């Protein structure tokens, strides 16, 4: 786009963000919330909805 | 009487894909049906004396040749029925206990790791299969054989006869370094990295040579470990030898329920760290899969249910995986017996 301002925002349903291919939970990945040493959250899995898909 | 689980272990085996991370990277995707690889022989002769008068004898321009291949079909697939989810799991407790439900998304789980372990597995085998020797046939029982054939020297593949075999002569005066550069000088390109079989290893090390090549103050700058440094993980990075590095794998793939060892017992094999090769998967063939838009992809999991008399809900992976090596010529393999 030509706009003024380059920002955009999606709001993501909560169910898009798990495991990649549905793999066991993990110490450090869990529910698809990758989480380092410490408490923080470092990188989130955000899935692709497929309407015909299963 | 009651009972209580404290604890529940898992049994696996020494599995570890070192033969395809190392030389096997920079995978291609390919929605086609056969591949090419072509090689092209860059051997010039060299000029013969030619009076200033005759002038003559035209040379050939050089020219290359092709190979043509294709990938197999892979499809693993499990099960899951209302009757055995009722009774119980061997992992848990029986206080508390799941419900009739949970018990279904253990059972899944289970069967998903289990197929894609499988697949690992067959992708690890025909990679190793090609580094040994240049050809791997690809074959099952429901499935038409067919076999990928890269052209191999016959110089390379050197395997040890009546004379020349490290077991028979003895382990004073004898050095194996003599040997290890006449078997490398057939090798095209610079060779970094030796693969031990560990029985090959231990008959290695046993040189007397070897030992002195170690703590010798100028005589080289090779630092090993004569030591025990691994005993459970599959692959143990030991240290250089004056420039090559060295390592012994000992992977653990089942075909029927017995273990069997990747490395043929004992075999050495010299190659490339940086070897070129290739990782090509085939495109996958259900008539649901193309609705998405999904072809020559890796692992399209899928699953549906029945409607039987007795249920059932299935789960099934599949990949069409192939291996390749574009300079087949370039590793050296070695019987070492």
């Amino acid at each position: 786009s030509s706009r003024l301002f380059r920002t955009q925002f999606r709001m993501v349903s909560p169910k898009r963000i798990s495991n990649p291919n549905n793999t066991g939970d993990s110490r450090n990945c869990r529910a698809g919330v990758q989480i380092n040493d410490s408490g923080a959250a470092l990188g989130y899995y955000v899935s692709e909805d497929g309407y015909p898909g299963w | 009487t009651t009972a209580q689980l404290l604890a529940a272990n898992e049994q696996k085996f020494k599995f570890d894909p070192l033969f395809l991370r190392l030389f096997f990277r920079e995978s291609y995707p390919f929605t086609t049906e056969k591949v090419y690889l072509s090689q092209i022989p860059g051997l010039v002769n060299m000029a013969l004396y030619v009076s200033p008068i005759v002038s003559g004898e035209v040379i050939r321009s050089r020219g290359g040749s092709t190979s043509e291949f294709t990938p197999g079909y892979v499809k693993p697939k499990h099960e899951v029925n209302p009757q055995m989810t009722l009774r119980r799991l061997p992992d848990e407790d029986p206080q508390n206990l799941a419900d009739p439900a949970y018990r279904r998304r253990r059972i899944i789980m289970q069967n998903m790791r289990d197929e894609e372990l499988a697949i690992a597995q067959v992708e690890e085998m025909q990679a190793v299969s090609a580094v040994l020797k240049g050809k791997y046939t690809m074959t099952g029982e429901a499935f038409d054989p067919v076999e990928v054939d890269m052209g191999r020297s016959e110089e390379n593949n050197i395997t040890q006869s009546g004379g020349t075999e490290w077991s028979k002569r003895d382990k004073s005066t004898y050095d194996p370094t003599d040997d290890i550069e006449a078997y490398a000088l057939n090798a095209s390109g610079v060779v970094n990295i030796i693969v031990f079989d560990p029985k090959g290893w231990a008959l290695f090390r046993s040189f007397k040579a070897v030992k002195e090549k170690l703590d010798t103050r100028r005589g080289s700058n090779s630092e090993l470990e004569t030591a025990v440094k691994d005993l459970g993980k599959a692959v143990s990075y030991k240290g250089m030898y004056g420039d090559v590095a060295i390592v012994v794998y000992s992977g653990q793939y089942v075909e029927n329920g017995v273990k069997k060892n990747f490395l043929p017992d004992n075999t050495m094999v010299l190659g490339n760290t940086q070897a070129r090769g290739l990782r090509t998967y085939g495109c996958i063939q259900d008539a649901d899969a193309q609705r998405e838009g999904i072809n020559a992809s890796a692992r399209y999991p899928k699953n549906w249910v029945t409607t039987g008399d007795p249920a059932r809900e299935f789960t099934m992976i599949q990949s069409a995986p192939l291996m390749l090596l574009a300079d087949p010529d370039e590793f050296v393999s070695v019987q070492l017996a």
